[PDB]
């Protein structure tokens, strides 16, 4: 609504308007300031009262002048949607800086929209498998599930994502959703000309991708709210068009992060670590408006960059509770040399179930999960005295947990140029498979390195005589 | 159709306020509202925006009254007049919450229709005093042979669950709730626990699965669920277990026995800071309020065994509190450790070696013991302490790997027997009656000769064979649940003809 | 008052009735019922085979 | 019933240990303990042949 | 049944949007003006009968 106003403050990307007028727009209604770099979108996040509210300003604020004249665009900002989005790349406030110009809008929907409720939930039990082995031998995924990857980011964190939208989305077919809040420019472009390589965006065509990408040079204001941006195109996909979708979020601590910048700003009593007080309910209300409701299963992928990969810090521990499986992958791991440097003992699903995967999966797995721990157990005793002074009942273990880490990793095609090995997946029912062998010692003859950055059994066979010449 | 009788009903709300007090909003923001005026206002009163959010009140100042939102702020606004209910905040209570999913005002969620309520009640109600309690002597069945065993559960008394996020959190108190079928479904009010499970912080989708799982098993008809999704606002979260607890106390009051499981505490504790931070009260210890463990303790010391006079009344309790890292030193674990009666550490390590239900049983007390312990299962599991105890000490040692000594592999031995013993398949408890055969064997040193590998295949296979021939033993245990000299001597004979297979 | 107006009007004014079955059809699972799948026939019909069996099966040691 | 069908069954795999040979009785065997597991399972998998006129 | 609850819900959220146009329309009238002038006299007799 045209209310001018005139700007008290400008206290970092936190601009504060007193409106002189006593209509007074509500919270979470938005403000363009009209300047010579065109509007900045601001949104409106506290009454301060005396007709003064005070606004997160979700564009860089250099240059303002106080008092300059300001508009209320009233309500929350409203993106467009519709399958137009699909092949575009938008900004924050919805501009198509993919530059094919003007998107053509269906419905405009408001950036903020409440969770569907109790009621409208169905839930999953779809196996949704990724030919990783790791991920299908110890935690298989589900469609409409929440999926989630903890660790350094874009130190590998980025490219596992990358590996598994070669994957799951060719496969999976659709609506797609891509959003990247604070990532690295170069890595978007990489990715925006893979995926016009790759054919899934098609701009000659259509594409049966829509792209959202937040720069991490963007200001932190701005990186808070692209979050809520790409979930309401999704929700066009979930809701209104009614077709399966997938999600990809990297990173959700750039989410909680810019969150706690704001945080101080905006005059918040700061709690531990530094960490919003607000930051349970943000992150509480993104996560339940990702969801699978009886109108639609939207497969989400979640990163979280771990701050110095501690997982005790709240920002992490919080998210690590809403995450319906997680795969946290560690920098020891790393420095193993396997990649993919899921941790193994550190990785849930609840569809780790011998309900679910069966009995015989499970069972393959009680056992990998047994024995790495038996030799997570012996490391102490490994490191003071040599391994010939344990027991020659765990030097058989021993041997065989060692064979089954450097068995773990696979070769990525994503990875194909930083590995040098071409990448191979592998089938869900030939994992279970190879592993079982392995547990059965069948194939514990041949060389650690042998079983070393190697694929499937029938691989390893090969890779031994390889190793043999 | 439907919408003619709605609209009636709408047009059925008429009638003039004569709105006894008033006040303007002015600073509203983060969802939390502070209004002037409310000249009269009780404290912890419920509060009408007019804008249809209604918002509890925590903080009486002599300029502005904080009353905090249950609702989002998008529907709130600067100046807008609030209307004092005039009632402090209360839930409807009554039989008909038995299977229904309500939220915290106690609308169905799950929307089974409008429950049936036989009153309402207050969410802060005052503990049973020390003259209207009896103590405890009705055991409570968890069918997880190594939680009867080693931490007995009775009723009225608190035993907090406690250990790493989400190793299958929810599920061990899951299966708890599940043994209760047996008991439940039978007819003896005197066994009779109606079970509420309290979800506090979880997603609508983790709920949702809960709910379902209930239904698989056939539970939910006796199990009333609170719950209070993460969406939901701060202040909800807050008031979610208090109001709990007054659903409880209808069935406590009643003296029909009953168990709540507060799943999870650790994030009543995050909301209460949310709600004490930005009511801008001085920050606590370790950025939780400093007044949280009269918070906790407060609702955890309403669940009691009233006396007789009380009707032999019993609300039972089971907190639950996530560690983070473990951290048993930080404030919030530390307040609930002491508030509680008992501690059941659940251990990520022994999780991953394949001890499910992970139990440390060195950092697993129960404080109110043995007195609540079935009379059988006390005399069979009698040295099962003493042997574990040994195994703990045994294994300690044997981690050097020096030659030991025959009488330290003794103890080996029977202890490594002992651990694939007590495991059990999630989501499966087992029935006490044959869970005292199986303790039986393994104290009277059976087991310890069979080998490890095949203990799992014995004990399956025993079970069958009791089934088979001593079915008729197995009838007794239940029947006279103390062992008698003959049917020790009875299952003495049965175990000693089972060795062989 | 305003109350009644409101009411009186909107619900008076206003009347629906149910959508044709047809456009149901669409938005529900349509059904035309199984047929019987299959008639069983003769257990391996003809001594052919039962001689053969008798006479072949013996495999007694000595 | 059934389970006199298969105390014969199980008697003369049993039985067939006892005399030489049991080289193909075992098959025997097998093929009716398959199909006589399945008609059991059948039968209590047997829903209401008809729906719920009544009620639904 | 699926569908037919579905239909119910979407019948009251179509009648919804009939109640935004009837609001429009009674704020439209001088019914503006008359009920005001009965919600006046109402507001007389509810406070003089405190």
């Amino acid at each position: 609504t045209p209310i001018t106003g005139k700007v008290t403050a400008v206290i970092g990307a936190i601009v504060d308007v007193h409106f002189e007028q006593s209509e007074l727009p509500a919270i979470l209604n938005a403000l363009e300031i009209k300047t010579p770099q065109g509007k900045l979108v601001l949104e409106v996040a506290q009454h301060l009262g005396e007709n003064t509210v005070r606004t997160i300003a979700m564009d860089g604020t250099e240059g303002l002048v106080r008092g300059e004249k300001v508009l209320d665009t009233g309500g929350p900002i409203s993106v467009p949607v519709g399958r137009e989005t699909l092949g575009r790349i938008i900004n924050v406030i919805g501009e198509p800086i993919d530059e094919r110009g003007p998107i053509k809008s269906k419905l405009r929907k408001p950036i903020h929209a409440d969770p569907p409720s109790f009621a409208e939930q169905s839930t999953s039990a779809e196996i949704l498998e990724t030919g990783i082995k790791v991920v299908d031998l110890l935690a298989p995924y589900a469609r409409g599930g929440k999926i989630g990857l903890f660790g350094g980011a874009g130190v590998g964190k980025t490219v596992f994502i990358q590996e598994l939208i070669n994957n799951i989305a060719k496969a999976h077919g659709g609506f797609s959703v891509f959003t990247g809040v604070g990532e690295r420019t170069r890595e978007g472009n990489d990715l925006y000309r893979e995926m016009k390589e790759t054919g899934v965006i098609n701009l000659e065509g259509e594409s049966k991708v829509a792209l959202v990408f937040g720069q991490m040079n963007e200001p932190p204001g701005a990186r808070a709210r692209v979050a809520l941006t790409g979930l309401t195109i999704a929700e066009y996909f979930r809701d209104e068009e009614g077709q399966d979708v997938l999600l990809f979020i990297d990173n959700i601590f750039r989410f909680t992060q810019a969150g706690s910048e704001v945080s101080a700003l905006l005059g918040r009593i700061p709690s531990a670590v530094g960490y919003q007080p607000t930051l349970a309910t943000d992150m509480g209300l993104l996560q339940e408006r990702i969801t699978t409701t009886k109108k639609g299963s939207v497969t989400s992928v979640q990163a979280v960059y771990v701050p110095a990969d501690d997982l005790t810090d709240p920002a992490p521990a919080t998210t690590f509770a809403h995450l319906d499986a997680t795969t946290v992958l560690s920098r020891g791991i790393s420095e193993l040399g396997i990649y993919p440097a899921v941790d193994p003992l550190d990785s849930k699903s609840r569809l780790l179930d011998a309900a679910v995967v069966g009995q015989e999966h499970y069972d393959v797995a009680s056992k990998v999960q047994e024995t790495l721990q038996t030799y997570k157990s012996l490391q102490d005793i490994i490191a003071i005295l040599g391994m010939d002074e344990l027991s020659e009942q765990d030097k058989l273990t021993v041997e065989r947990a060692r064979k089954i880490q450097r068995f773990l990793s696979q070769p990525f095609a994503v990875a194909e140029v930083f590995t040098g090995i071409p990448g191979k997946l592998v089938r869900l029912k030939d994992t279970v498979a190879s592993f079982k062998a392995v547990l059965e010692g069948k194939y514990d003859n041949i060389p650690e390195h042998a079983f070393y950055m190697v694929g499937g059994i029938e691989d390893v066979v090969a890779k031994a005589e390889k190793l043999a010449a | 159709e439907v919408s003619s009788i709605l609209e009636e009903r709408i047009k059925g709300v008429s009638d003039e306020a004569n709105l006894n007090e008033t006040g303007r909003v002015l600073a509203v923001g983060d969802g939390i509202a502070r209004v002037f005026g409310l000249n009269n206002i009780q404290a912890e009163e419920l509060v009408e925006f007019s804008s249809g959010v209604k918002g509890m009140a925590l903080n009486l100042e002599p300029g502005q009254v904080g009353i905090v939102l249950f609702g989002s702020d998008r529907l709130v606004k600067e100046g807008e007049l609030v209307k004092r209910t005039g009632n402090i905040v209360d839930v409807p209570v009554g039989p008909g919450l038995l299977g229904r999913v309500v939220d915290a005002l106690g609308n169905p969620i799950d929307g089974k229709g409008p429950i049936d309520a036989a009153g309402r009640s207050r969410a802060q109600v005052k503990a049973p005093g020390i003259l209207p309690r009896r103590s405890v002597h009705e055991p409570v069945q968890t069918g997880l042979k190594a939680v009867d065993a080693l931490v007995p559960i009775g009723r009225g008394q608190r035993e907090l669950i406690i250990g790493d996020r989400q190793t299958g959190k929810t599920a061990v108190a899951l299966d708890t709730i599940l043994n209760q079928k047996r008991w439940n479904n039978g007819s003896d009010e005197s066994k009779k626990l109606y079970c509420v499970y309290v979800a506090v912080g979880q997603k609508r989708s983790t709920v949702a699965q809960l709910v379902q799982t209930l239904e698989q098993h056939d539970a939910m008809k006796y199990s009333i669920i609170v719950a209070a999704t993460a969406s939901e606002a701060a202040p909800l979260q807050y008031l979610a277990p208090f109001t709990a607890a007054s659903i409880g106390e209808w069935f406590r009051d009643n003296g029909k026995h009953a168990l709540i499981v507060y799943d999870d505490l650790s994030k009543q504790a995050v909301a209460y800071r949310q709600l004490s931070l930005l009511l801008r009260r001085p920050p606590g210890r370790e950025a939780y309020p400093g007044d949280v463990f009269y918070l906790h303790s407060r609702l955890l010391e309403r669940a009691a065994k009233l006396s007789e006079k009380e009707g032999s009344g019993s609300l039972t309790a089971l907190p639950v509190i996530e560690t983070q890292g473990g951290d048993v030193s930080a404030y919030i674990p530390t307040n609930v450790i002491s508030i509680t009666d008992g501690q059941i550490f659940l251990e990520a390590e022994l999780f991953y070696k394949g001890i499910r239900p992970a139990i440390n049983v060195g950092l697993s007390v129960s404080r109110v013991g043995s007195a609540a312990q079935v009379k059988a299962l006390k005399q069979v599991a009698g040295s099962l302490k003493l042997f574990l105890a040994q195994y703990r000490e045994v294994a300690a040692f044997a981690q050097f790997g020096s030659d030991l000594d025959a009488s330290t592999k003794q103890t080996l031995v029977r202890g490594e027997r002992l651990t694939q013993l007590l495991k059990q398949n999630q989501y499966s408890p087992l029935a006490t009656e044959e869970q005292v055969p199986l303790i039986y064997a393994g104290v009277n040193g059976h087991l310890d000769g069979i080998e490890l590998s095949r203990i799992g295949e014995f004990e399956s296979s025993f079970l069958s064979y009791l089934k088979s021939n001593h079915n008729e033993l197995l009838t007794e245990i239940r029947e006279k649940g103390e062992l008698s000299k003959e049917l020790l001597a009875s299952l003495k004979s049965a175990t000693e003809s089972f060795v062989a297979t | 008052n305003v109350i009644q107006d409101l009411y009186l009007r909107e619900l008076k004014d206003t009347k629906l009735a149910p959508s044709t079955l047809q456009d149901a059809e669409g938005n529900v699972k349509p059904w035309n019922p199984p047929q019987k799948p299959n008639l069983p026939e003769l257990e391996l019909q003809g001594p052919e085979a039962l001689k053969a069996y008798t006479e072949q099966n013996v495999e007694t040691a000595h | 019933a059934k389970s006199a069908a298969n105390k014969l069954d199980w008697a003369k795999v049993i039985s067939s240990l006892r005399i030489t040979g049991s080289t193909a009785t075992q098959l025997s065997s097998f093929k009716k303990r398959n199909d006589e597991a399945r008609r059991q399972l059948l039968e209590l998998q047997s829903q209401p042949t008809e729906v719920d006129f009544s009620h639904y | 049944v699926r569908y037919e609850a579905s239909l119910r819900q979407l019948e009251q959220r179509q009648l919804a949007k009939s109640v935004i146009s009837r609001v429009q329309s009674e704020l439209g009238n001088p019914k503006f003006q008359e009920k005001v002038l009965q919600q006046s006299i109402s507001e007389i007799e509810q406070l003089l009968s405190k």
